[PDB]
This record gives structure tokens, C-alpha cells and sequence, in this order.
């Protein structure tokens, strides 16, 4: 991992969450779930569908072609043929390797950005009013349930609102 | 995929460089240590040399008289010795690991041998052994030369089942030498004329001789 | 340095059976880190098993590690014809990395007896002055005593000895012992006598030959 | 060698030459420049 | 009491050119580019080249006096002419095909 | 610097380090010295090694190839030949030189990027039991020794046993 | 953004500053303005300057050239003109078009990357002296007048001078 996600501090990946790429998983009062954030995927599907779809689509430039056609009293010729198809060959094949190589390193990394950036979001709405772990998690001060939740998926978290409830129970520990 | 350099024979005091060249076809990414063996007796690990950055580290029983050095480019490993004694005649071994650290070991050399005794390098001398009175033994005695090795063609090839060639030994002299032996029966003594073919390479003495019964 | 031990320094054992070599480290080994390696007559080594248990890669079951702290201990199964050889283990868990000294695997075989000769030295011999009296012990199993005698007359330090490697076939050894004087000391005496004491004889079976015989 | 050109032979273990145009052999590919070094390491500060 | 971060740095001299930068004094390097050659043409997969000295390949199929034909090599991977061969035909004339007789010729089994 | 490691808000390498390529600077009670980061230095070799190796191994398509031969009653086809010819070289050049001007690039963020990740490690372990300096450096707020710190290189670092330490330590400057 | 600056957590840009790329928002007691960075940005454009240079002058190998030259009864040798031709075009075409989509990703994420940094820069400085927004902002717990934020955009910013005031500051508000 380039950006320290999915190699890095989130050791592994949630098997359970069938639903998007990036996600949520709750254990609060009510029970214990998965929730995968369909937005983050999709912009992320849109992009990388968006990839593979360049790399297809600007080589549309071909045409006819054909093999080879001379007597063996023009063998010069014929060799000269070879030598452009073989030469050809080799950089297709060469650029062709490689691209798949380079793209496939940032697609990668790619995926690390957006999971390191939803990380980063829930991490700003809710400054001290949780704990960062640093398994990639957040210890909530208060007490926050399934309705309270999907203020922070929505990204409509009041901080105002449980601040005073997290606050005050930062003293009692220390 | 790991190469030495070839023998050398070096007098005590003179020093010594030995070259494993691991491959690799760029820059090196793994650490080369060092490990001899003096005849006989086992293994004495030396010094390892980590790759990227050339530092080494040694055994503080040599540290003062030993340097392994490092050559990026090829990814060739180095290995100096300093003040060489009689007992320091060995076989030497590169061996790699498989990163750079340098911790356990995987792929290793072929060798070296040095020899250090300050001796000519004189042709061995092969005389004509008898057998004294069913199966007898009769052969080749083989001594006062230097260095190895000695191999021995019985015959062109002709005989070579059962013969057993012994390892050599330092003389009080400073010359190795040894001895060697078939078993064959008293149906074919005297009637097929048995004769050796000593070698030795470093100074191409090629003398054949004749065995009989007195 | 933290020194290993090995044990036991031979082991006879018979193709089929179990072999459990130990290692014992003068000091904790750092983090398990220790490595067995096995090496064959004229070859370099091969690694076995690093960390203690991880077998590498191309390598049968059959061999196994365990242990931890200062006790390791290394496994084979069923024992084959390729196994018979030195094992080393070493640890590489702190500079300086040091090795076992030995512990060897042979052949377990039905005790049999030396064929014992005797080879006086050849008259071509004589000419360049001195005199090599040889005694060979052919094909037995398993340590020998060889002591020489001149004009009955027990000797001691003029005389070297060589032993073969394990045979393919039947799993014996092989047995030359060199007696070196000086022309003036060999026409000196008569009597030329070489006494052999082994397992597999019920009593000290001697050879000999007078000077100037047939 | 595994391939070979006018001025002299060349080893071919990397993938490109400036040595000659004209070539017999696998050769690598002949390219017109005198440096394509390669960074390993990283910024060295003094 | 303290832990601070930090990354290697030696006495490296060797500069790379990046796509945003150019001249980056850098830690270590690799070459990519083949820059020297032995200078002494050698074989190609143990294949003995047909050297032609003082001779072009007209005047060795025929007995050109002036250059010899005791190339009795039966073998070959590539000819090897000179610019312009002393000896390419005593009696001045033609040859036809000329060019594609060389390229027939240029690699022989037997 | 891409991820604000090398350039950025860690001026200047330490040159006093020749283990790896990443690591530590310790100055407690006991002494001070440089101790450097071998696994995290070993993944980006193994990296490196690898992109040199694709760069070279992918290219194996090269089979034979000649020079030059017509005559000057064929000047055409020759001409055709040079087209070619010139051609490609002026493809692999171009494809040569920018390729490595673009692998060197992120090459050398990938070395920030794991620095940064090394500094964010340490980080994440003590969250306010140090102090954030901004040279890329940690002020610890309790007492740690040398057997304290392999805690931090290993990444076994209690949190809860040096807690109360720091916290009450903070209070005290805070007036 | 890869890195979360632009499409992330800054949503939008300063239209009124018109200096540089990228920059400040000052609101103190005497007034408002824009205030770009032209050190960060001057970076920027010697980066992007010399990608576009690279990109243009790495390609210097091109040499002469031509056009068609066979009659109806070399139609074979005409066919194999247009081979090798259409074959460069579909090549440099491809290469050309992909140089461009992938040169114009790294481009955009290069500013991205610059962001982030300065906003980092201005973190490190000020660490409990002001209160993180989330909308890329700092406000302060103490009076920082127009001759005090040029300390903060110079770097030169002291940490004691205004401890004591935002400190205790800190607890009239948690109440
Ligand atoms: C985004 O998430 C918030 C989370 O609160 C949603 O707000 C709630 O909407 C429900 C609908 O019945 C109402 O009961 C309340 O006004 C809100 N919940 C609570 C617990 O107060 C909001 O609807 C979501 N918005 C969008 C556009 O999807
Ligand atoms: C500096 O680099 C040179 C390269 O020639 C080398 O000889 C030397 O050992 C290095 N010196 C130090 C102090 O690191
Ligand atoms: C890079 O360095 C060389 C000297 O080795 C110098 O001639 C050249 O001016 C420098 N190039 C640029 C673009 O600054």
C-alpha cells in the first residue's frame, strides 16, 4: 500500500461485506453489522471502468492488413518484411506488457487513496469526540445508536450535539 | 548460479582475494556471506558483506587480518586475507541468502582452494609395488608432490572396479602423498600386465609405470 | 561467540530407521533462529531447514526441526541411500554466526574383518634413498589399530595413515598405513612386521616379510 | 557472442544499445541516446 | 527523551533525470543501456562467420586468382565483406542476381 | 516529495545511518544513536528489484536481425528499408527515454511514501503519550529506556502501561 | 484527489486569489484578503514546466522523410509501404493518446498532493493553537493580528509565545 490503507494500519479485509469495495462495521448497543458505502464504490467503478475502457478504446486506429507474397528470388524483399512485422511484434508486445504492469500498480494504490480518504473523513467530522484506535477503528466517548450512525455513513455528524456527553466523560478516565 | 575463482597457492605472510561473483543479472539484492573448511574438520563461518549499502560485518576471531569488500555493478562479492598461516589452507565458500540482512543461508558456491606451504611444484614420483607371499592387491605408490590434485586412469579405464583411492597427507617433509589399490584375483597375476596413469595437472608430469611380481 | 555442540558426532544407523541429531547452544538463541545443513563428499553444502522448523523448498517431509531456546534437535524419518552424510547446524541469530562441529550419519553393517597385506618397498625406491614399507586393511566394518614393528621392536612417530570413504556397494572401509625411513635405517634391520587389531578378529592378526625374500 | 555488429560484439543482457545500427543477431533494441539510467535509491541531501 | 524518523543518505554522486526534475543527485543507480562492445567480431551460437579479406563473394565462388579458395570451412552464420573487396572479378563483367546469390549464400548448414 | 516525507517536513537524510534505507534516531538517558528500520527497507528492495527485473524480463521478444543490401538500380526499396529503419529507432528511443523519466519519477515517491508510512506507524502506536515536534520527531512526555524503545521499533508499545504518566505530565505545563 | 485535498476536504476553490495556485484566507480584526503562496507554487510550475519540456524533447530523433514512388506493377512492394506506415500511426497514435490520459492523471494529483503538504505545513506549526475546521480552516484560540500570520505563511511561527493564551483558553470553553 502506497497510502498505508490496506497493507498498512487495516491489517486484512472484512470478508462479510458483500456490498461495495469500502465500508463500515458497527457494534453498538442495538447488535453488531456490516454496511459498505456505495458512493466511495462507485465513483471508484466509474473510474476504474473508465481505465480499462481508455486503454481499448484509443487504439481503434486499425485497419485491413495481410501475410506474405513474394518468390524465392526476391528473398531480400521477403526479409525486409519480416524485419518490420517481427520489429512490430516487439513493441506491441513490450508496450502492450508493460502497460498492463503500470496501470495495474496504480489501481491499485487507487483503491488505498479512496480507503485512506474515507478513513480521513469519518476521522474529521469527529475530532474528539472518539478515539482512534489505530486498527482503523473509532471508540465512541458517547453513546451513539443505529439512528445516530448513519449521520456519520451520510456525513451529517453534529458535533455540537454530543459534545458536552464525550467531554466530561474524558476526565472521569483520566 | 553462484561462481568462484580458481586455486591459488600462496607462501605464509602473502595475502589472498577470492571472488564469488553472484547472478543476478543487475545490481545485487542479497547478502553474501563467507564460510571456509579446513580440510577434514567442519564449517567456521567468516564474515558477511550486506548488499546494498557494502557495510560488513566479521568474526571477531579474524577482524584485524580479513576484509570482504563489494562491487555493485557486476554483483561481484570480494574476499581478502591478510598474514595467512599454515592452517588457514582451506576450501572457502560464498553463499548468499536470500535477502539482504544477512541472516539464514540458500544458495552457496562451488569453492576455492588454498593452499599455503611454500612448496615447488614437483612432479609426483610413481613407483612399481609387488605383491608379497586367492584375491591379492597390487599398485601405484605416489609420493613427494605438490599441490592436488592426483587422479589415477587404471588402465586407460579399462579396470576400475574396486579400486580405492586414498586421500593424501602432509609430510613432516611439507609434500603430500598417497597411495592407491585393486583387488584382483591370481587367475589373471601374471598374465595381464596392469600399468597406472598418474596425472597431476600443475606441472604436467606424464610418466606411466609397469607392475609385475618379482 | 555463542558455541554450539553437536550430538552425537557419528551415528549408525540402518536404511529405514529414525536420527535424531541434537544442538546445543552455550547461550539463549535469539528468536529461533538456527539452520541445518547437510553436505556430501566433494560437493558443497545444501541448506536443510532455517528458523529452527521450516523446511526449504525441494526438500522431502522426512526431514523435520524442532526446539526452542537452547535445545534444537533435527529428525529424519526413513533414512535412504542419499542421506548417509555430514550434518551442521548453525545459529545466525547474533555476530559472530558460528557452526556445529559434525555430527556424521554411516552405514550400520554386519561386522567383517580386514583382509590385511603388507607391501615392502620397491627397489626403484631405494634408489633415490628413501624407503616407504606399506599395510593395507581391505574392506571391513567398522575404527582400527595399526602398529608397526621392527625387528620386533614397537614403533611410533614415523608413520601416517589413511582411511576410504563409505563404499557404494557392500559399506565398508578401507585401510593404508605408511611406515617412512631413511635407506640407512631401513638396511639396519631384517625383520619387518604389522600387527592389526579390530572388532571383527578374535585375536591380533600380524603380516611380515624379511628383508630381501622370495 | 549472441550477437554481433560492425564496430565490435555486444552481450545483450539489458535491453538497449547505442553501439551500431546495422546488427546480426538478438540484439536489443538499438536506440539513439548516451544515458537511460534507472533510480534505485532515493534523494541524496548534503 | 526522543524517537525521530529519518531516511539513508550517502557520498553518491550519480545523477538521474526524472520527468519533473531533471539532474537528481540519487542514493543509488542501475544502467539500462549497453554502451561498450569488445571490438573483435566472434561467433554467432558456435558458428564460424565467413571472413572474406581481399575478396568479395563473386570472386570466391570463382577461382579468383588474386585471393585464395581454401576456405574450406563448410559452415557459416553471416559473410563479413569489406567495403570495397580488392578482388571482385579479374575479367570484368556481371553477375545476375548477384545480390540474392548473397543473401542465399550468407547462411550455410552443410 | 509527493507524500511530504523526503522534501517536506523531513529536511535532509541522516547520513550517520548505513544499515537500510529507512529508520530511527534515538536520544534517551542512556546515549543516543541511529538504528535502522530493516523490514520496511527490505519490502521497497524487493520492490525496486522487481521494477528493474519487468523493466528488462518483458522485452525477451528480440529474434534475428541484418544490415544493408541493394544496389543502386534499387535506391527505392532501400529508401523504404531507411524509413523503417529510422523508424524505429525513433519509437524505442522516445519509448526508452520517457519510460525511464516516468518509472524514476514514482520511484522515488514510492521512498517518501514509505517513509511517511514508517512516521505514521510510530505515530499511531503513541497517540498523546508523545509529542508531535514537526522535524519529524517524537518528544516523549514519560521516561523510556533502551529496552522500552525496541517496544516501538518492533511495534509491541503498551499504550496503557506509560498512560497515567504522560497524562498527569501534561496538566503540569499546562497552567 | 488522491490525496483528499481538492475534490475531498477543501470542496472548491478561491476564486479571488489570482497570485499563485495555491493559498490563504486570512480574517483577523483588521480585515479579509487573499494572500497566495508563491514559493509552493513557483515549485509547481518549474515541475509542470519540465514535464511539457520532457515530453517534447525527449522525441528530438526525427530525420527526413517521404511519400509514394511504385508503379501498378509493384503493387506488392506499394502494399508493403502501407504496412509498415499505417503501422507507425497506429503506434505513435496509441502512444500518444495514452501519454496524454496518464500524464494528465499524475498532473492533477501532483496540485492534490502540493495541498495537502501545505496544509500539513501549517498543521505541524500550530498544533494545539488552533482548532481544525474539516473544511480545510484554522481558527484560533488566541488574537493574531496581520503582522502575526505572516510568521504562519513564512514558517517562522512560535509555539511558546501563544501557549498560555490558547491554553487557558481552552478550559473557559469546557464547561
Ligand atoms: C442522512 O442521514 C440522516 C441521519 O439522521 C437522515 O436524517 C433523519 O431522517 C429521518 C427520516 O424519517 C427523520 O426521522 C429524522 O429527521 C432524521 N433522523 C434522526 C434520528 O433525527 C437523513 O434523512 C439522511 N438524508 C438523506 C438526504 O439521505
Ligand atoms: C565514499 O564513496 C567512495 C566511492 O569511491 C568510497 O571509496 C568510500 O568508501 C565512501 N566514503 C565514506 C566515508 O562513506
Ligand atoms: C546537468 O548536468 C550537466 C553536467 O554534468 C550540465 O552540462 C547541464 O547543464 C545540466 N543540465 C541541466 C538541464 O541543467
Amino acid at each position: 500500500g502506497l497510502f498505508g490503507a490496506i497493507a498498512g494500519f487495516i491489517e486484512g479485509g472484512w470478508q462479510g461485506m458483500v456490498d461495495g469495495w469500502y465500508g463500515y462495521h458497527h457494534s453498538n448497543e442495538q447488535g453488531s453489522g456490516y454496511a459498505a458505502d456505495k458512493e466511495s464504490t462507485q465513483k471508484a467503478i466509474d473510474g476504474v471502468t473508465n481505465k480499462v475502457n481508455s486503454i481499448i478504446d484509443k487504439m481503434n486506429t486499425q485497419f485491413e492488413a495481410v501475410g506474405r507474397e513474394f518468390n524465392n528470388l526476391e528473398r531480400r524483399i521477403e526479409n525486409l518484411n519480416k524485419k518490420m512485422e517481427d520489429g512490430f511484434l516487439d513493441v506491441w508486445t513490450y508496450n502492450a506488457e508493460l502497460l498492463v504492469l503500470m496501470e495495474n500498480e496504480r489501481t491499485l494504490d487507487f483503491h488505498d487513496s479512496n480507503v485512506k480518504n474515507l478513513y480521513d473523513k469519518v476521522r474529521l467530522q469527529l475530532r474528539d469526540n472518539a478515539k482512534e484506535l489505530g486498527n482503523g477503528c473509532f471508540e465512541f466517548y458517547h453513546k451513539c445508536d443505529n439512528e445516530c450512525m448513519e449521520s456519520v455513513r451520510n456525513g451529517t455528524y453534529d458535533y455540537p450535539q454530543y459534545s458536552e456527553e464525550a467531554r466530561l466523560k474524558r476526565e472521569e478516565i483520566s | 548460479q553462484l561462481v568462484q575463482s580458481g586455486a591459488e597457492v600462496k607462501k605464509p605472510g602473502s595475502s589472498v582475494k577470492v571472488s564469488c561473483r553472484a547472478s543476478g543479472g543487475i545490481f545485487r539484492s542479497n547478502a553474501i556471506s563467507w564460510v571456509r573448511q579446513a580440510p577434514g574438520q567442519g564449517l567456521e563461518w567468516m564474515g558477511n558483506i550486506i548488499a546494498v549499502f557494502g557495510t560488513a560485518n566479521y568474526a571477531q576471531k579474524f577482524q584485524g587480518r580479513v576484509t570482504i569488500t563489494a562491487d555493485e555493478s557486476t554483483s561481484t562479492a570480494y574476499m581478502e586475507l591478510s598474514s595467512l598461516r599454515s592452517e588457514d589452507t582451506a576450501v572457502y565458500y560464498c553463499a548468499r541468502g536470500p535477502y539482504y540482512y544477512g541472516n539464514s543461508h540458500d544458495f552457496w558456491g562451488q569453492g576455492t582452494m588454498v593452499t599455503v606451504s611454500s612448496a615447488s611444484t614437483k612432479g609426483p614420483s610413481v613407483f612399481p609395488l609387488a605383491p608379497s607371499s586367492g584375491t591379492a592387491a597390487l599398485g601405484c605408490l605416489v609420493k613427494d608432490y605438490f599441490p592436488e590434485p592426483v587422479t589415477v586412469s587404471w588402465n586407460s579405464g579399462a579396470l576400475t572396479s574396486g579400486v580405492h583411492t586414498f586421500p593424501a597427507v602432509l609430510q613432516s617433509s611439507g609434500l603430500y602423498s598417497l597411495s592407491s589399490v585393486v583387488t584382483v584375483p591370481s587367475s589373471s597375476l601374471g598374465t595381464q600386465t596392469y600399468i597406472c596413469n598418474v596425472n597431476h595437472k600443475p606441472s604436467n608430469t606424464k610418466v606411466d609405470k609397469k607392475v609385475e611380481p618379482k | 561467540e555463542i558455541v554450539l555442540t553437536q550430538s552425537p558426532g557419528t551415528l549408525s544407523l540402518s536404511p529405514g530407521e529414525r536420527a535424531t541429531l541434537s544442538c546445543r547452544a552455550s547461550q539463549s538463541v535469539s528468536s529461533n533462529y538456527l539452520a541445518w545443513f547437510q553436505q556430501k563428499p566433494g560437493q558443497a553444502p545444501r541448506l536443510l531447514i532455517y528458523g529452527a522448523s521450516n523446511r526449504a523448498t525441494g526438500i522431502p517431509d522426512r526431514f523435520s526441526g524442532s526446539g526452542s531456546g537452547t535445545d534444537f534437535t533435527l529428525a529424519i524419518s526413513r533414512l535412504e541411500p542419499e542421506d548417509f552424510a555430514v550434518y551442521y547446524c548453525q545459529q545466525y541469530g547474533t555476530s559472530p554466526r558460528t557452526f556445529g562441529q559434525g555430527t556424521k550419519v554411516e552405514i550400520k553393517r554386519t561386522v567383517a574383518a580386514p583382509s590385511v597385506f603388507i607391501f615392502p618397498p620397491s627397489d626403484e625406491q631405494l634408489k633415490s634413498g628413501t624407503a616407504s614399507v606399506v599395510c593395507l586393511l581391505n574392506n571391513f566394518y567398522p575404527e582400527a589399530k595399526v602398529q608397526w614393528k621392527v625387528d620386533n621392536a614397537l614403533q611410533s612417530g614415523n608413520s601416517q595413515e589413511s582411511v576410504t570413504e563409505q563404499d557404494s556397494k557392500d559399506s565398508t572401509y578401507s585401510l593404508s598405513s605408511t611406515l617412512t625411513l631413511s635407506k640407512a635405517d631401513y638396511e639396519k634391520h631384517k625383520v619387518y612386521a604389522c600387527e592389526v587389531t579390530h572388532q571383527g578378529l578374535s585375536s591380533p592378526v600380524t603380516k611380515s616379510f624379511n628383508r630381501g625374500e622370495c | 557472442t549472441k550477437c554481433q555488429t560492425p564496430m565490435g560484439a555486444i552481450n545483450s543482457s539489458m535491453p538497449f544499445h547505442n553501439i551500431h545500427p546495422l546488427t546480426i543477431g538478438e540484439c536489443p533494441k538499438y536506440v539513439k541516446s548516451n544515458r537511460l539510467v534507472l533510480a534505485t535509491g532515493l534523494r541524496n541531501s548534503p | 527523551d526522543q524517537i525521530c524518523i529519518g531516511y539513508h543518505a550517502n557520498n553518491s554522486t550519480e545523477q538521474v533525470d526524472t520527468i519533473m526534475e531533471k539532474n537528481v543527485t540519487v542514493t543509488h543507480a542501475q544502467d539500462i543501456l549497453e554502451k561498450k562492445h569488445n571490438g573483435k567480431l566472434c561467433d554467432l551460437d558456435g558458428v564460424k562467420p565467413l571472413i572474406l579479406r581481399d575478396c568479395s563473394v563473386a570472386g570466391w565462388l570463382l577461382g579468383n586468382p588474386m585471393c585464395d579458395e581454401f576456405i574450406n570451412v563448410p559452415e557459416w552464420s553471416y559473410i563479413v565483406e569489406k567495403a570495397n573487396p580488392v578482388n571482385d572479378l579479374c575479367y570484368p563483367g556481371d553477375f545476375n542476381d548477384y545480390e540474392e546469390l548473397k543473401h542465399l549464400l550468407s547462411r550455410i548448414n552443410h
